[PDB]
């Protein structure tokens, strides 16, 4: 459903094999994980605030492991792996 | 394509690298290739949009 | 609250919203703030949404 | 911050110059380049354009950059103009005229020159073609180019090869999906068995060009030569011994010649600047004024690097501990205090220059004024205000 053109029409099924695996490791920004360096600004020996975009801690990672072995199903598209990329 | 998929460089692949219909060269806003240290163990990404500007 | 070393390397970061501890930590721009009472201005109340006023 | 360049100068100054039959194709997309530095670095001689001018390049941006590169023969220089009906424009390369393009004439030294000769055809190379055994610095150029169909093999059946006692035509077995010849006997008592085939004695001058398997095909834009003319009777397995496939010798092909570029110990290489997408695109020249000059101290030189505008005195301070991507450094509040150049790997500390006031005491019974510059030295005032 993601594409808008037809390329292949063989070895296509609708078997339920999707697994929404949820990770058991929460976001830990205490060691710099998730923090991104500023595009051009650089600070030296400074502890300044930054109203940027960082991942919220206490939220477990949502794993998206998708592969294919000579067959593919249309079920992985849309729900539940494809989510609405809001911001 | 309606059913996209990518191939590997190790051993073989189930299908071929054909998930679109790019028979010519399209127009891109950022097209280049960068090499990273493959010997590492982790890799972190970040993609956020602000005022219609990608990052 | 990003902390930079002498070489500009990030080591510790404060969430500012994980709990009240992060708010007190980043309120005074220090990983170990001084003692005293801290009135957390901006406490989460989790209200409801109100729309479509009727005459 | 700057963007990576297209490295056009590194490609135009390549020591591996190609032959006119196989011009190198290079497309540059999403990059930048400088026309002034490119023209200054290359040993250009002339610059011409079709339906365009070099003065309009500044300001307008193109979608992509398409370039051509091939050697220029010494005896084939006067026929390089547009619209000329020479041998080069008829069977080697076609120059587009309905689109905007520019012609660049630059020269390269005779030393460190390596030629590369290879025919860009399928049937020409597949039907017994070895390497181009030519001399050094030999610029090969074709004269007549012929094309064949995808179901024609330059050979015939072995049944008719043994039917001619004298001047028999050679034949072999071509792969599937191909058609044989149409040889027939025309004995008029001149010899023992006089038999002839189609396209005789040569494909260029044939009595019946309609029945010929190969015809003269004109060269087009973005398309190399279709192959040299080859005679069907001059190639093939003799007597139909059925040893190999329908393979023909290299000497059977005709319609090409070679020349040289030795002229004042230098060789000329043509360059076609094919540009598309007028005043719209991503990759184009950026020869405008940028704040990249010889910076120096002792005066608050205006700085406009990394999208930050300010006024301050530069100071040379060694700073090697910066990261591979780090270019500046900020203070506690968040203002610029310095930067680091990306072309000379030099670091500078920005110091605000003098913008203060001056105190002047005046008395009602006096005439002059007692000027007093607070927190300043007499040498600085004398060297920065007046004598
Ligand atoms: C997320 C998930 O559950 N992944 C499965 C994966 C998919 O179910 C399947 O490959 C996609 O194809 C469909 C839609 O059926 O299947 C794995 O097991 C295969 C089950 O078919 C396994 O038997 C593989 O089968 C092959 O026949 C093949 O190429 O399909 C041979 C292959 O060696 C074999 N793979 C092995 C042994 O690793 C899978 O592909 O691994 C199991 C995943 O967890
Ligand atoms: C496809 O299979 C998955 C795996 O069992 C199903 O997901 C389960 O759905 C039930 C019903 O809500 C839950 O109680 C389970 O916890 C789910 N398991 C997992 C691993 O997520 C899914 O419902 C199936 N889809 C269809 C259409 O049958
Ligand atoms: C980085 O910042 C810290 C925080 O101010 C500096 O530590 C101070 O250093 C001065 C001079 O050595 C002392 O008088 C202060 O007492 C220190 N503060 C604390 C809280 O210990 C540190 O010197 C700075 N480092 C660099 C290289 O500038
Ligand atoms: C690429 O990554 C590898 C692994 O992340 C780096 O190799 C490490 O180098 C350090 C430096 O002495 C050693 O202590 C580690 O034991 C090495 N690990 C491994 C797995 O070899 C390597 O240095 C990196 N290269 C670059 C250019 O960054
Ligand atoms: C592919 O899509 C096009 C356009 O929707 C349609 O004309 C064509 O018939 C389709 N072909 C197949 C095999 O589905
Ligand atoms: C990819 O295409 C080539 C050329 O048609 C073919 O030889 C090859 O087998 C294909 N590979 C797969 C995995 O289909
Ligand atoms: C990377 O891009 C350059 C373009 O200049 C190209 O020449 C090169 O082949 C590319 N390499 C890979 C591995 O894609
Ligand atoms: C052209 O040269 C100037 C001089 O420093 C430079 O600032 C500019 O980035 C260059 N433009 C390119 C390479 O496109
Ligand atoms: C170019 O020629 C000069 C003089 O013959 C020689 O010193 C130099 O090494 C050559 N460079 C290359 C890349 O061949
Ligand atoms: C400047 O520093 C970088 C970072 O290591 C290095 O790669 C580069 O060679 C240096 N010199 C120049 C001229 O960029
Ligand atoms: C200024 O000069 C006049 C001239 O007579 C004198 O009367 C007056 O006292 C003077 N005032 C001062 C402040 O010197």
């Amino acid at each position: 459903v993601i594409g808008d053109f037809n390329c292949t029409n063989f070895a296509i099924n609708d078997l339920n094999t999707t697994i929404p695996r949820i990770s058991e490791y929460v976001v830990d920004v205490s060691y710099g994980l998730g923090t991104y360096y500023i595009l051009d600004r650089v600070y030296l020996n400074t502890t300044i605030l930054f109203t940027g975009y960082f991942p919220k801690s206490g939220a477990n990672f949502r794993d998206l492991s998708l592969k294919g072995t000579t067959k593919l199903s249309t079920l992985w598209y849309q729900k539940p792996f494809l989510s609405d990329f809001n911001n | 394509c309606e059913y996209p998929h990518t191939i590997c460089k190790s051993i073989g692949s189930s299908r071929n690298e054909s998930w679109h219909f790019d028979k010519s060269e399209p127009l891109c806003l950022f097209k280049k290739n960068f090499t990273y240290n493959v010997s590492t163990d982790w890799l972190y990404f970040h993609f956020y949009q602000e005022r219609g500007t990608f990052y | 609250l990003l902390k930079f070393d002498d070489r500009g390397v990030i080591t510790n970061a404060v969430d500012c919203s994980s709990s009240f501890f992060s708010e007190i930590q980043c309120k005074t721009k220090s990983l170990l703030p001084n003692t005293g009472v801290y009135d957390l201005s901006g406490f989460t109340v989790k209200p409801v949404a109100t729309v479509h006023r009727r005459i | 911050p700057d963007l990576p360049d297209c490295d056009i100068d590194k490609w135009l100054n390549n020591f591996n110059v190609p032959s006119p039959l196989n011009w190198e194709r290079k497309i540059f997309s999403n990059c930048n380049f400088n026309l002034s530095t490119l023209l200054r670095l290359v040993h250009t001689d002339s610059f011409s354009c079709n339906n365009f001018d070099e003065s309009k390049i500044y300001g307008s941006c193109f979608k992509s950059i398409v370039l051509d590169k091939f050697a220029i023969p010494n005896s084939r220089r006067s026929d390089l103009q547009l619209g000329s009906s020479g041998f080069l424009q008829s069977s080697n390369y076609k120059i587009d005229t309905t689109s905007s393009s520019c012609q660049l004439y630059y020269s390269l030294p005779a030393i460190n020159v390596t030629i590369n000769n290879y025919n860009p055809s399928s049937w020409n190379r597949r039907y017994g073609f070895n390497n181009f055994n030519l001399s050094s610095h030999s610029v090969v150029y074709s004269r007549y180019c012929f094309s064949v169909n995808n179901t024609f093999c330059p050979c015939a059946k072995p049944s008719f090869a043994s039917s001619c006692k004298s001047h028999k035509p050679p034949s072999a077995s071509c792969p599937i999906g191909t058609n044989y010849r149409s040889c027939e006997s025309t004995t008029v008592l001149d010899h023992t068995d006089w038999c002839r085939c189609s396209c005789l004695p040569d494909p260029i001058t044939a009595y019946d060009p309609r029945s010929c398997s190969q015809k003269k095909s004109l060269v087009g834009v973005g398309e190399h030569c279709a192959g040299f003319g080859v005679d069907e009777e001059k190639c093939g397995v003799l007597d139909g011994s059925y040893n190999v496939s329908c393979l023909c010798s290299t000497d059977a092909f005709l319609g090409w010649s070679y020349d040289t570029c030795v002229s004042n110990n230098r060789c000329n290489i043509f360059s076609n600047f094919i540009l598309n997408g007028i005043n719209s695109g991503t990759t184009c020249s950026n020869d405008l004024l940028q704040p990249n000059t010889e910076v120096f101290t002792d005066v608050c030189v205006d700085y406009d690097l990394y999208g930050i505008t300010g006024q301050g005195i530069f100071k040379e301070v060694s700073a090697v501990y910066y990261n591979s991507w780090q270019n500046l450094l900020y203070d506690f509040n968040g203002n610029i205090i310095g930067f680091k150049d990306f072309v000379t790997n030099k670091t500078y500390n920005i110091f605000p220059c003098y913008a203060g006031r001056v105190s002047a005491a005046f008395h009602q019974n006096a005439s002059s004024l007692a000027l007093l510059y607070r927190n300043l030295k007499c040498s600085y005032v004398l060297n920065n205000i007046s004598l």
